[PDB]
């Protein structure tokens, strides 16, 4: 038993990681067959952070300004491109260590491990969830661009985002693999701020089924609600609508726990109209929602 | 501000 | 910015995780050079459970009676001993990914990453503190001992922990690489408890001190306090006695943030007298005691 | 009881 904010292994992740500088420009890059993922900012000075136009500062790059280094060895860059905001250094090498591996883009409020990396080298490995306004809250400090986020399945490797940049709120904000943004953020240093946010809610619930399969049982109660009633309690606490997908999908652990969707939801209604009253639920004092279902699955078991 | 990583 | 309970990456030990059978128990090894690391209880059945005599079983056992698994391949047998509550296999081959590595055996209140792992095939990973009363709160189902907890200092793993059993109370035991167990527990399924546990005062501060490097400040206050009076009430809060050495230790925390470690224990004591009244640090709602200083500075840079 | 993993 036991329930943890579990990242996944990192090892397969790690294997790809190198160095990409242009000019006095260093960051992370990712290093798949024979090309190397990193953001496009890397073709920046701090001057250009304003108001860059990558493509004017692309075209007068050649492939000898680009520099890769996977720990000891340099890689001969022999080709770049550039795709939404992400550069694609095509490299004379193929990574000997290339994981099988998919480019997937999540959801909000799915979750993800973090590899924080620097200069190419590994720094520690966290979970995270995509939040309802696009950014996530991370752990990064400069130098930190180009670290990715991934889940493992089976042993393929999902990557899900690179990082680009810290808003304002301390939160981050970064792109796909193929370079798109998550959220309505671009890669310039102007005034952006994240949208409000919300609680995933379904999340909410699917961590209060394993504090139940864990033996945290003092929130439940003999009273149930309707889909609606809830919704308008969710609204009013700024919880995520609550939809019949997001009940279906919480179906198995309803089904292991013998504890009806609906009656977890009033548990939940009664957790946010009370509060907790000094007590605590799998070690936390708030309702945690960085945890889905299929986490909860995968860790309980 | 954005900061860029 | 941004402050996660963040793991070592965990790759480098992801390539020392094995599969060792005897008879019909399966549970996780340490492949270290020509050297198999495992729980000593793979050798009982579970009706040797509540009382084994480990000497007699092993006696009882010839190198053909294991059965070590590293992925693909079967690893022959060609030595085994006992060191206390682990086994020691001496296989014909030395593992090629070994990385460099020191055995440790860490102190209550130390932190370190845990590589769950099932049948020699890694899970996941996350922190963990030792507690105090030396058990850790863990997340471990069946067939995860053996499963190991590590630090990695530059490019070198410190292993400290090797799991061994859960406690009535849902949290977690075991020992060092060296087989000697963490606090005063026995690897036999009878009657144990862990003693009451305790607060890691240095941590917690330590904590305030990342909180307040990310910007969270609602909680310093204008006043200070001597060591003395701080820890009158830490006894009253069960947290453990700071000492000077803490103190010391937080040292440079209180430098690149200017709050002077005793001002930090003023704000903890009003903290601990009045609680959070509805705020949160670092998105916790308690004070969290799991971040020693030196992961507050690693993460915090 | 304890129970060994």
């Amino acid at each position: 038993s036991g329930f943890r904010k579990m990242a996944f292994p990192s090892g397969k992740v790690e294997g790809c990681m190198v160095q990409v500088t242009c000019g006095t420009t260093t960051l992370n890059g990712l290093w798949l067959d024979d090309v190397v993922y990193c953001p496009r900012h890397v073709i920046c000075t701090s001057e250009d952070m304003l108001n860059p136009n990558y493509e004017d500062l692309l075209i007068r790059k050649s492939n000898h300004n680009f520099l890769v280094q996977a720990g000891n060895v340099q890689l001969r860059v022999i080709g770049h491109s550039m795709q939404n905001c992400v550069l694609k250094l095509k490299v004379d090498t193929a990574n000997p260590k290339t994981p099988k591996y998919k480019f997937v883009r999540i959801q909000p409020g799915q979750t993800f491990s973090v590899l924080a990396c620097y200069n190419g080298s590994p720094s520690g490995v966290y979970q995270c969830a995509m939040r309802p306004n696009f950014t996530i809250k991370g752990s990064f400090l400069n130098g930190s661009c180009g670290s990715v986020g991934f889940n493992i399945d089976y042993d393929c490797v999902s990557f899900c985002y690179m990082h680009h940049m810290e808003l304002p709120t301390g939160v981050h904000a970064g792109t796909d693999l193929e370079g798109n943004f998550y959220g309505p953020f671009v890669d310039r240093q102007t005034a952006q701020a994240a949208g409000t946010d919300t609680t995933i809610t379904v999340n909410v619930l699917a961590w209060l089924y394993a504090a139940v399969i864990n033996g945290d049982r003092w929130f439940l109660n003999r009273f149930t609600t309707t889909l609606n009633d809830f919704n308008l309690v969710a609204m009013k606490y700024n919880y995520e609508p609550l939809t019949q997908d997001h009940v279906d999908i919480l179906g198995p652990l309803s089904a292991q726990t013998g504890i009806a969707v609906l009656d977890m939801c009033a548990s939940l209604k009664e957790l946010l109209q009370n509060g907790m009253n000094g007590r605590t639920i799998l070690g936390s004092a708030l309702l945690e929602d960085e945890f889905t279902p299929f986490d909860v699955v995968r860790q309980c078991s | 501000x954005a900061v860029l990583x």
